[PDB]
């Protein structure tokens, strides 16, 4: 009877891991000794401080 | 009979009625007067034999009246409500949507006591809503109707049940009021007496005792005599009257302990007092009669007092002791006993006036809080009343009222039978009343005081069984809300011509024979024994001398409905309710035609509906159209009615009226001039007479199905309009204001070819689904299309169009033409909703013909589907060559135990065909009881038989038996009702005679066009992931447990998976199937279903750790 | 909400029907001459998603951005004509 | 009746500090969504009040 | 055997028949055979039956 949507849309594209964006790992360390690791593109300019999980 | 244009239909009634059938609507009009104290009703209470009465507002406005701050420095008081002229009239507010409503003005006198000064003025208390002439309520363009509420009255109601833990018969009593605190009284089974106020913990008699003031020598002197008051007190550790009071507070004040003066204030307040507790002038009524106290004035207080509570406390003392007769000091002797609470001598009728008064009451209250709150804050001798009177909650009570509550209900425009008996419905459910999943069968069950007030055959056939009735065809409802009936007076063994209204529990002192029995020219009853219902409802034979009152007619139980169904004996109760029900189904037709065979109902039902036109004054018709008649009365005076043409009813159904005079014809006041839908020169017409033959054919009908001939699609018999109603509104969003244009985004010419100018569809033209109605966009804003579409527009470069299409369209299954179009814009000033701009409405009207699966049904409660529609010459047909229109199946008559429609059938050929009794030596034995005028009759003549003084058995064999010959000179039918038919496809006549006659069937609006669905796939609900259904297009059926039960017992596995997984709630899998369907691939293996992961998800949201291992 | 029609759904016709142009428009550009079918595949992104300006397809066919604009105008008006339009038109509402 | 629940904590191996929570889980947006009608007006769940 | 109702008969096989209806060179694509089907034209019940 009534109609709404969610904050975003839909995309119908396809493609797979035949394209690849070249992306690098950076580690970070936290205050309590957990590690973490992310995955930023070839870009990088990783910044020096992360907020982690 | 009064009516001046009734078509001459003979009757077979025997019985001459003394008492002429009430305005069927009366029980809406007189409450609304009521409530606004119009001069009519105020005349009418006054030849009532009443002093001063007041009317429903106006006991309002006395009861808020006089606001007095405290420490009285001054006062306010409403008075004397006066309404203007209607704003609008009627078909204008339908036209442009209002409500009809007529302004209320009050005067209010403002005393200022420390000065001595007084003002007033006139205030605006708002637009009140009217009740236009016929019983109906405007609402935003709506028609609505208020239905009246039955519900349990205020008063003093003992009770007694038996417990077998000790096989005693403890006794309780309740209290209630219609406004304020609970009070209730019981006997334990261990010989002691409690009270229970408000609900709270059971406490002892004595305490609430002393807690008036009561002592050890009054409690004593007074029930002495009975043992168990006597062992409660010993009991009890109350000395003194502020102990009660020391126990009493800190129950409800746990904290707080206790002080004398509002320990010893707080019962005053919580019972005594009118401020808070009050029963509404009819619990004092019923508790005056029951107790007997203060009988023989109309007493103003509405509080309990100390004498009333004790004598209630005595009572049901008493009634445990053992008494069956009770006296009172300075009261009279009543009767001791348990009180039945479904007598409708204790169930009230709440009307539409004090349905209304209730919330004037509730704004009023709200108002007077208001108004009390902020005279205290503000300057003193230069304030005025209508600066401060705030009407904003009494007029949003109202709104709130006609717009939200249960019982303002959508008028039911079905048929005029259906509106008419919709408007005297008695509901027991909504608020302050009962609900559909409590109750019970109790409350639903049939009552011997149901006769005359209540109908007990018409009622909904659905869980509202019994819930919801109708209101009987003579009954009328008192000024306190209890239901009236008429009885003649009879003295000493002769009836008199006197009749007296009597209420429920007034009957019960009387014994009342039935209408029907034999009686002396001279009135004297001619039997030695009469047949009479008794004060305990059982009905016994009693000797003639013992009588005191006579029913005023058979019909007297029946309701308007019910009374429409001739012979009415002959069909069980069961079958009757769904005759009922069905009438108020029935569709309007093309060009409806009163039945052969009817009751005297159809004429008075069809006038006093409301529906058709009847001349206000005598005169002659001056001026006839299709549109209009203007009448010239005798006094000098012109007047116009304007016929409504095919308007839309609230179903869809066609509602157009039509003249039936001439010019130059003259008219008595009150004669019908015009038909309204379901009606023939001002009888009422639901359906249509046809030829019936009944006999199996070929298993066409079989289990209940129907046969019709062609001839009822060739001739338009069964052929009904429906007209549609699609709306779209143009509104503003941030991206900017959508509009309507003709011209739209990627459609063909030819598509936009019936549009106007300003983008709406073209009156007249013929339009089928997926046809555009309104052409409207809505801009899109960002697009950032994908890259196979930027090269798809390259290649032939055309534009992104700004906007998207939005435009509305015709449902899917639906077509007709254009009938009109009503538009709203802003810039004309409209009464539009905030934030919009532009609204279409478009009327679409297609002529429905009857086809395979439309529902037939008659009267008796016989109703199918037609299984097969047959060309004409397949039909059978009669020696002279005429065929059958319908064939009726054999099996179904004599188990469902619906005879009476046999009995139509034979009446319907009888009426078809003249007849003339062989009068030639006397005449003979079966028809000397009937009278002169039916001794003969023409071809296509119309006969009446009420339903409870028709046609005997004897007299439909002699009708049968002297028939008139056919056109040819031959009789068709035997005296048994049976003819000799062919067989249409054969040609060989049928070895055995078949029964023929003529029905009166009707075509119900349960067509099954909002009830076909198909979903290949369709929308998808935002919260879970399944299909949505049952309230827009494509909606998916529901596969419930019982269907996975049968798919488990066939060892059904894929099949269940895919219905559970694949069609359902697999988000990944649905476009997997239907692109391997679409390319003709097999179809892949389902998925995990959305529902598993998300209570995974769930439960591990709940700090559960579910997983899943191998 | 148990009765909020999504707007944003992914209907199925219009999901499958996407990777049949897919398809058939690739159908379309394998018709060509691959000299002609690289400059398209470049220009609008089809090879890797992304738009390349007329400079930069130059980058591994050489020829000016003048050139390679002519190259397109050549294949878009090749493309265009009704021996190849008919094949996929209706695919655009 | 205490030695069922005792003895249900005694088997299994797991602790009993489960009982008292340090940080507690956030159900997923969607399953608690803020939708907009049709006309602007939104609608929300009460989990995520 | 049973009797299926036409129109609930095409609605409810409506991808069979767009599948029939494309390959039998009736419609020039998928999104033809739908639009066509929506329309029900004439030669859709050849397919459909």
């Amino acid at each position: 009877v009534l109609r709404g949507s969610r904050l975003g849309a839909v995309s119908y594209e396809t493609d797979r891991n035949h394209d690849l964006a070249p992306r690098q790992v950076a580690r970070y360390r936290t205050d309590n000794g957990e590690e973490f690791d992310v995955p930023f593109a070839d870009d990088a300019e990783i910044p020096g401080t992360w907020l982690c999980r | 009979n009064s009516v001046p244009g009734a078509p001459n239909r003979v009757s077979f009634a025997k019985l001459r009625e003394p008492l002429e059938v009430p305005g069927l609507l009366d029980v809406q009009t007189d409450s609304f007067e009521w409530l606004v104290g119009s001069d009519r009703w105020r005349q009418a209470a006054i030849d009532r034999g009443e002093e001063n009465p007041v009317g429903g507002l106006e006991e309002v406005l006395a009861e808020l009246s006089p606001i007095e701050d405290f420490s009285g420095s001054m006062s306010l008081s409403f008075s004397d409500p006066r309404f203007d002229e209607v704003k609008a009239s009627v078909d204008e507010c339908k036209d442009k949507d209002m409500t009809y409503a007529a302004p209320l003005f009050v005067t209010a006198e403002f005393i200022n006591n420390n000065t001595g000064e007084i003002k007033s003025q006139t205030v605006f208390m708002g637009d009140f809503p009217m009740m236009t002439e016929k019983g109906t309520f405007i609402i935003n363009g709506t028609e609505r109707v208020v239905v009246s509420q039955l519900v349990r009255s205020p008063g003093v109601y003992f009770d007694e049940t038996i417990d077998k833990s000790t096989e005693k018969t403890l006794h309780s009593v309740k209290v209630i009021p219609g406004r304020g605190a609970w009070l209730e009284f019981d006997v334990d089974k261990r010989d002691t007496v409690g009270v229970r106020i408000d609900r709270k913990r059971r406490q002892p008699v004595t305490v609430l005792l002393k807690a008036l003031g009561w002592t050890n020598e009054q409690i004593v002197e007074r029930f002495g005599f009975s043992e168990i008051m006597m062992g409660t007190l010993e009991k009890d550790t109350t000395s003194g009257t502020d102990e009660a009071l020391l126990d009493i507070y800190r129950k409800l004040r746990p904290g707080e302990p206790p002080t004398k003066e509002s320990a010893q204030t707080l019962l005053e307040n919580l019972f005594f007092k009118e401020k808070r507790y009050d029963l509404a002038r009819v619990g004092r009524y019923k508790v005056n009669k029951k107790l007997g106290l203060n009988a023989g004035k109309p007493i103003t207080s509405s509080t309990l007092t100390e004498e009333d509570v004790v004598a209630t406390i005595e009572y049901l003392v008493r009634l445990h002791e053992g008494q069956t007769s009770m006296t009172v000091p300075g009261g009279v002797e009543v009767p001791v006993e348990v009180d039945d609470i479904d007598h409708f001598g204790n169930r009230r009728l709440r009307t539409v006036g004090e349905l209304i008064q209730n919330q004037i009451r509730v704004g009023l209250s709200r108002m007077e809080r208001v108004v009390r709150e902020r005279m205290t804050t503000q300057d003193v001798e230069a304030i005025t009343p209508q600066t401060l009177i705030n009407i904003r909650p009494v007029v949003a009570a109202i709104k709130e009222f006609f717009g939200t509550s249960q019982l303002s209900q959508f008028m039911d425009q079905n048929n005029p039978l259906s509106g008419l008996t919709h408007k005297r419905r008695l509901s027991a459910l909504g608020p302050g009343g009962l609900s559909r999943e409590r109750a019970g069968l109790e409350v639903r069950d049939v009552h011997p005081s149901h006769y005359g007030r209540m109908c007990p055959i018409e009622t909904p056939e659905g869980p509202n069984i019994g819930l919801i009735g109708s209101l009987s065809v003579y009954a009328r409802v008192n000024p306190f809300g209890f239901i009236e009936t008429p009885y003649r007076k009879v003295e000493n063994g002769v009836v008199t011509d006197q009749i007296d209204y009597l209420t429920a529990d007034e009957e019960d002192r009387h014994v009342v024979a039935q209408a029907n029995s034999p009686t002396d020219e001279n009135g004297r009853f001619t039997e030695d024994r009469v047949m009479v219902r008794k004060k305990g409802g059982e009905v016994e034979f009693v000797s003639a001398d013992q009588v005191d009152y006579m029913d005023v007619s058979p019909r007297q139980m029946v309701s308007v409905a019910t009374a429409m169904i001739p012979f009415l004996e002959h069909d069980d109760a069961n079958r009757a309710l769904m005759g009922a029900n069905m009438q108020r189904q029935a569709v309007p037709l093309v060009r409806s035609e009163a039945p052969l065979v009817g009751t005297g109902m159809e004429l008075r039902a069809a006038i006093d509906a409301g529906d058709v036109v009847v001349a206000d004054k005598t005169g002659v018709i001056e001026e006839v159209s299709a549109d209009y008649i203007t009448v010239m009365a005798d006094d000098g005076t012109r007047q116009s009615y304007r016929l409504r043409k095919f308007a839309r009813s609230n179903h869809g159904t066609c509602a157009n009226q039509r003249p039936i005079v001439d010019a130059g014809q003259r008219v008595e006041a009150g004669q019908v001039i015009a038909d309204g839908p379901c009606t023939q020169n001002g009888e009422m017409a639901l359906g249509k007479n046809l030829l019936v033959a009944i006999m199996p054919w070929e298993g066409h009908n079989y289990e209940d199905a129907i046969i019709l001939s062609n001839r009822l699609v060739e001739e338009d018999v069964l052929t009904s309009i429906h007209i549609e109603e699609h709306e779209i509104d143009a509104r503003d969003t941030k991206l900017g204001a959508e509009e309507i244009t003709r011209d739209i985004p990627n459609v063909s010419d030819e598509v936009l070819a019936d549009l106007d100018e300003r983008g709406i569809v073209r009156i007249g033209a013929e339009v089928r689904d997926g046809d555009i109605l309104v052409g409207k966009v809505t801009p899109k804003g960002e697009t950032e299309l994908t890259p196979e579409e930027r090269l798809l527009r390259a290649i032939f470069g055309e534009k992104a169009r700004e906007v998207r299409d939005t435009s509305l369209k015709v449902p899917h299954g639906e077509s007709g033409k254009v009938i009109g179009i009503r538009v709203f814009s802003r810039e004309d000033d409209d009464e539009l909703p905030a934030g919009v701009n532009e609204l279409v409405r478009v009327y679409v009207a297609q002529k429905r013909k009857i086809s395979d699966g439309d529902k037939l049904a008659g009267r008796h409660g016989n109703k199918g589907v037609i299984g097969k529609i047959l060309p004409v010459e397949d039909m059978p047909f009669l020696p002279d060559g005429t065929p059958v229109d319908i064939i009726l199946n054999t099996h179904g008559v004599p188990r469902r135990m619906n005879i009476g429609q046999i009995l139509e059938t034979h009446l319907g050929w009888v009426a078809k065909a003249g007849w003339n009794i062989d009068v030639a030596a006397g005449v003979p034995d079966w028809a000397s009881k009937l009278p002169e005028e039916l001794y003969s009759a023409p071809a296509d003549s119309t006969v009446a038989t009420p339903v409870f003084d028709g046609a005997q058995e004897g007299e439909l064999a002699g009708l049968l038996g002297s028939t008139l010959p056919n056109r040819d000179g031959e009789v068709m039918v035997d005296a048994d009702g049976k003819s000799t038919l062919f067989d249409g496809r054969s040609g060989e006549p049928f070895p055995y005679p078949v029964t023929v006659g003529y029905m009166y069937i009707l075509k119900l609006h349960h067509l099954v066009d909002d009830k076909i669905h198909a979903r290949s796939t369709g929308p998808y609900s935002m919260i879970t992931q399944q299909p949505l259904g049952g309230k827009a297009q494509f909606g998916g059926q529901r596969f419930g447990e019982m269907e996975c039960w049968a798919m488990q017992a066939y060892g059904a596995a894929y099949t269940l998976q895919e219905l559970l997984t694949i069609k359902s709630d697999d988000t990944v899998g649905r476009v997997k199937v239907y692109e391997a369907i679409v390319k003709g691939e097999n179809i892949p293996e389902p998925g995990i279903p959305e529902s598993f992961k998300v209570l995974l998800k769930e439960l591990q949201s709940l700090c559960l750790n579910v997983e899943v291992l191998s | 909400g148990d009765f909020i029609e999504d707007s944003e759904a992914v209907v199925a016709v219009d999901a499958v029907s996407f990777t049949l142009l897919q398809d058939q428009l690739q159908s379309v550009l394998e018709t060509l001459s691959e000299r002609e079918a690289g400059v398209v595949r470049l220009r609008f992104g089809l090879t890797d998603g992304q738009p390349r300006t007329l400079d930069e397809i130059g980058q591994v066919y050489g020829v000016t951005r003048e050139r390679i604009r002519q190259i397109e105008s050549k294949t878009m008006s090749k493309l265009r004509h009704p021996s190849r339009s008919q094949v996929l038109r209706d695919y655009l509402d | 009746k205490r030695l069922k629940v005792v003895a249900a904590f005694q088997q299994s191996g797991n602790s009993p500090m489960g009982m008292v929570l340090d940080a507690v889980p956030v159900i997923p947006p969607e399953l608690r969504p803020m939708v907009q009608l049709d006309g602007g007006r939104f609608a929300t769940s009460d989990l995520n009040d | 055997q049973c009797g299926l109702p036409k129109l609930m008969a095409l609605e409810l096989f409506k991808p069979f028949v767009m599948k029939r209806l494309v390959d039998l060179n009736h419609a020039q694509n998928i999104k033809s055979a739908k639009r066509m089907v929506e329309r029900q034209r004439p030669q859709v019940w050849d397919v459909l039956e």
